[PDB]
């Protein structure tokens, strides 16, 4: 009973679930065969794992997700890496052709040929649920298959499981690792098409966190696999509701509810701490209080934006630890003294807190250490809508010219798909500027 | 995996294309027999896009040769390489093109077009996921020049999803003394614009000009300008050849590197180029950029860049690649134009060339190719002013409007890439 | 009471099956537009090569005359 299915799209979507399921395997004591020598419970069980993870009667402990690329490279290595037993073939689909970083392929030559079958092999996952609360996405905005491909699924999913929440990780793009010309109108293309399918998107600006891993974790040039073991410390963060069970806990729904209050507004930012060195953390224990500092730097965000320019709508503090509510509280009174923290007029201004006392882990071999306690801010606030800013003046600038457009004319789009498009993303800046300013 | 047809027509083309063979077999590890005898299974991941497997673990280059004559074909089946080539994949035939753009393209191009189709249809079928093609020819004379732009034209036909990729030279008086050579390229480049997706620009006479003056070669030969042409293949299919994030298949090429269908015309270059009688990144950085490395006759400080790919081979710090690229392209912001935002990229592959530890492949979308498409055009005008050596052409049942359309063509490309170097943001 | 009661789940009932519906029929407008626009391109892009291969033989033709 409330089943959360994961579906990760083309190479950044799965090679960010190769280190999340890593990761929580990690957390929960699970073997590279899906073994789990704790889980008394053989074949079956209503723990709180038991959201990410269904059980054959071989005691095997299975992810509740799908892999999909439309090619097979990346997926190729799950099915020979080191928890390759973990899927079932069945979970991970590929095909022979990818999109080209052309999202007309994604969601249309290409995409169509394919999503048939992931949509039965979902079924087959959904079929296995008791109370299947909803679906979790993970994909790049600027690859052609991430873009195209999830938008089409998307899509798919609203008409065949209704309003059934669907949650997305999407990778915004950054040039120090981005791979294509076009994922400015990829970007914008998915965007709009996605929008209003997509109950609550958590962005994830690589260009943060290429930042955060030089800075934090001195990586001189840091590759996916850095990017990727970072970003699934937040993404645990975040599902660590779901998957564990406690007094203290808060679910992520309930903060969803505070952390959405108009169907398109549903863009929240996260803020990570600590991030540091073993050879820095040796020295120090962090505590409650600096952990919660760190929150407020913008250096530590997931997005690239300015909070201070901007107006808050609602703050969450996701920790996980050794983390007392007494410490959490004298760590907000601090805060609330010493920040700039600006709430609208019509919302109420205290932060929504929840503790996961189980505490973080890292994988080995990483180069994040592991810390006795750690915290999430997920907050939702204008500033956000300066990461649109950015990718829009992108698109219009080649727009303008028409640059790149014949292939995606040719792959069957129309003009008038990149100006609706558009417009919409024009319209979402001017929703982010009229939610922000005071009532009369 | 994602295979690669080779095609390689007349004499130009088959010698350039057996150069290309000998360099990527040895980076590959496959010796003259086809047998695999390297060191790396990075060799190996991606051996597919240009080779096929046949019995006894052979690797078969996935390649056609056709000529109208069997004389280069002849030195090619008894070169170095000539036994890894399938002997069926020989198409040639007899009477030649006698330097003439209507032979191979109307006549006895014509008569031997479809059993060269036969044998691409035969290596097309056995492909798990066909990609496309690369044609490897010459615009100056008749088989190349004629017949192949005849093949790009009847290929796409039965393959119009598939990306089309040329490796053309262009004629130069440098190098080449026949005198029809500006009708024979300007009848193809007219091809080249409609029916290919990307098309790399080798310039016979920047070929001259870089032996000549850069690498002191008094008398360059025909070996000597291959020399720089199989270098420049080999680093602009690194991508294509060895796992890689960026441009790794041909559309992904040219999703990057053609923003209007028209202008897909590349200009190469590779680094380092200098005499035998005589490394850091930042001097590979520069000197890609610079003009005396490029395969185009062409100044791109005269003109401004649309896209660029670059690719660095050998064992290097990725993040000095990064600072020098952004480098080089603040420092030179008045060349790029900006209304392509982030329109350099760049990879890096760490197996190296033979001879080099380090080395720089450029491949550059430049308005300023259009100087390389002026001076053909200034020398087809003035044959064509004065209706100079058209017998050689009506003669095969051509029409002088066939000339007329194909000049207005050329001049149309070069109006079209002026109006973007002049086109602004703001 | 009662009845607006069973008027609010009615509601909500009928709220979610528009949106399926909706977003339903805007896909399948979509995924045929698309097909007919391609395969368009496709048939232009057929159309005129075939128009070069006729023109291919009209030279071969001239070319005969005059002999
Ligand atoms: C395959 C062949 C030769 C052949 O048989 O084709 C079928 C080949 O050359 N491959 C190379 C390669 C490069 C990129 C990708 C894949 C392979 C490489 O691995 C190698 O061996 O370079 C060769 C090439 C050289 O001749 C030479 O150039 C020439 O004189 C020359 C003459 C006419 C045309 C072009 C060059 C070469 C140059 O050229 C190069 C390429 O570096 C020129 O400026 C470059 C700087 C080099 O320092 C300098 C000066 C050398 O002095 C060096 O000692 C040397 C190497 C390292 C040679 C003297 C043997
Ligand atoms: N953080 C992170 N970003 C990635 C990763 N892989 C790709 N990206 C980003 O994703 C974007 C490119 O999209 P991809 O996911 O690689 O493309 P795709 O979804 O496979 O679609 P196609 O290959 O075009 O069919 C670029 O912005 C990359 O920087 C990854 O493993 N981690
Ligand atoms: N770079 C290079 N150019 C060549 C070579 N052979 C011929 N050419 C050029 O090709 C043009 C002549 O075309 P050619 O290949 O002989 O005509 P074809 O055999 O009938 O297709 C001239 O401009 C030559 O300079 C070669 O091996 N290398
Ligand atoms: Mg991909
Ligand atoms: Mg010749």
């Amino acid at each position: 009973m409330r089943e959360c299915i994961s579906i990760h799209v083309g190479q950044a979507g799965v090679q960010i679930g190769n280190a999340c399921w890593e990761l929580y395997c990690l957390e929960h004591g699970i073997q590279p065969d899906g073994q789990m020598p704790s889980d008394k419970t053989i074949g079956g069980g209503d723990d709180s794992f038991n959201t990410f993870f269904s059980e054959t009667g071989a005691g095997k402990h299975v992810p509740r997700a799908v892999f999909v690329d439309l090619e097979p490279t990346v997926i190729d290595e799950v099915r020979t890496g080191t928890y390759r037993q973990l899927f079932h073939p069945e979970q991970l689909i590929t095909g022979k052709e990818d999109a080209a970083n052309n999202y007309a392929r994604g969601h249309y030559t290409i995409g169509k040929e394919i999503i048939d079958l992931v949509l039965d092999r979902i079924r087959k996952l959904a079929d296995q649920c008791t109370g299947l609360q909803g679906f979790l996405v993970f994909h790049s905005f600027g690859g052609g298959t991430g873009s195209g491909f999830t938008s089409l699924l998307m899509e798919r999913l609203s008409v065949d499981y209704g309003k059934k929440s669907k949650l997305e990780f999407s990778i915004y793009p950054a040039p120090q690792v981005s791979t294509a010309v076009v994922e400015p109108y990829n970007s914008i293309l998915t965007t709009h098409t996605t929008l209003e399918h997509s109950d609550c998107a958590f962005m994830v600006d690589n260009e943060a966190i290429y930042d955060i891993c030089r800075r934090n974790l001195d990586i001189e040039r840091p590759t996916y696999t850095n990017l990727n073991r970072l970003i699934s410390q937040i993404v645990s963060s975040i599902t660590a509701s779901l998957r564990f069970d406690g007094a203290l806990n808060v679910d992520l729904t309930e903060f969803q509810t505070n952390l959405v209050p108009y169907p398109r507004i549903h863009f929240p930012l996260a803020t990570y701490a600590p991030v540091i060195s073993a050879e820095k953390a040796y020295h120090e224990q962090l505590s409650v209080a600096e952990i919660t500092n760190a929150c407020f730097e913008p250096a530590n965000q997931m997005v690239k934006c300015d909070p201070r320019h901007g107006k808050y709508m609602a703050c969450c503090l996701l920790y996980r630890g050794d983390v007392v509510p007494k410490d959490v509280n004298a760590a907000i009174a601090t805060i609330k003294t010493k920040r700039s923290i600006q709430f609208v007029d019509w919302c109420p201004t205290g932060f929504k807190v929840g503790i996961n006392y189980q505490p973080p882990t890292v994988v080995p071999g990483g180069d994040l250490a592991k810390v006795q306690r750690a915290v999430c801010m997920l907050s939702n606030t204008t500033a956000i809508a300066e990461a649109w800013a950015r990718l829009d003046h992108k698109f219009d600038l080649m727009y303008a010219k028409r640059a790149f457009v014949h292939w995606y004319v040719g792959e069957g789009m129309e003009e008038g798909e990149f100006s609706e498009a558009r417009e919409d993303m024009a319209a979402l800046e001017k929703d982010y500027e009229e939610v922000g300013v005071d009532s009369v | 995996m994602r295979e690669i047809v080779h095609i390689q027509a007349g004499q130009c083309g088959n010698q350039i294309g057996a150069k290309f063979w000998e360099v990527i077999s040895d980076e590959h590890g496959i010796d003259p027999t086809g047998s695999y005898h390297g060191d790396s299974d990075l060799q190996l991941e991606r051996i597919n896009v240009y080779y096929n497997e046949a019995t006894g673990n052979k690797y078969v280059p996935r390649a056609i040769l056709v000529d109208l004559e069997p004389g280069t074909m002849d030195s090619v089946r008894s070169g170095p390489f000539g036994q890894i080539f399938r002997p069926d994949n020989f198409v040639f035939g007899q009477s030649g093109a006698g330097n003439n753009w209507a032979k191979g393209h109307y006549t006895e191009g014509a008569e031997l077009v479809d059993s060269v189709l036969d044998v691409v249809r035969k290596e097309s079928e056995s492909c798990d996921c066909l990609q496309g093609f690369q044609l490897t020819h010459s615009l100056g004379g008749g088989t190349g020049s004629g017949m192949g732009t005849l093949l790009i034209s009847k290929i796409r036909e039965e393959y119009p999803d598939r990306i089309m990729n040329t490796f053309s030279v262009m004629p130069s008086p440098k190098v080449s003394d026949t005198v029809v050579e500006p009708y024979n390229a300007t009848l193809s480049v007219h091809q080249l614009v409609e029916n290919t997706d990307e098309t790399y620009c080798i310039d016979n006479e920047a070929l001259y000009d870089i032996c000549f003056r850069t690498l002191k070669l008094t008398t360059p030969t025909y070996g000597d300008l291959n020399h720089l042409v199989s270098a420049t293949m080999s680093g602009v299919t690194t991508c294509l050849r060895f796992p890689g994030q960026l441009n790794a298949d041909l559309r992904k090429l040219a999703v990057n590197m053609v923003p209007f269908p028209r202008l897909h015309f590349f200009m190469p270059g590779f680094a380092p180029l200098t005499s035998r009688g005589s490394l850091t990144v930042p001097e590979l950085t520069q000197q890609m950029f610079d003009s005396k490395n490029m395969m185009a006759a062409c100044d791109p400080r005269h003109g401004r860049y649309l896209t660029v790919a670059a690719i660095f081979r050998g064992r290097m710090s990725m993040k000095e690649v990064d600072e020098q690229m952004l480098n080089v392209q603040n420092k030179n912001s008045s060349y790029f134009v900006e209304w392509i935002p982030n329109n350099v990229k760049t990879a890096v592959c760490d197996i190296p060339p033979r001879g080099l530890k380090m080395s720089a492949t450029f491949i550059g979308n430049s308005t300023a190719i259009q100087e390389l498409f002026k001076r053909i055009s200034e020398q087809f005008t003035a044959m064509f002013r004065r209706k100079a050596f058209l017998h050689w052409y009506t003669g095969e049942g051509m029409d002088e409007m066939e000339f007329t359309e194909a000049e207005s063509n050329m001049n149309d490309l070069v109006s079209e890439y002026q109006q973007y170097q002049d086109a602004t943001a703001d | 009471k009662r009845e607006h009661e069973r008027e609010v789940i009615q509601k909500a009932i009928e709220e979610n099956n528009n949106f399926i519906k909706m977003a339903k029929e805007k896909l399948a407008q979509k995924m045929e537009s698309n097909k007919e626009n391609r395969e368009a391109h496709l048939a232009a892009m057929l159309e005129r090569l075939q128009e070069k291969d006729k023109h291919a033989e009209e030279v071969r033709k001239n070319k005969e005359l005059k002999e």
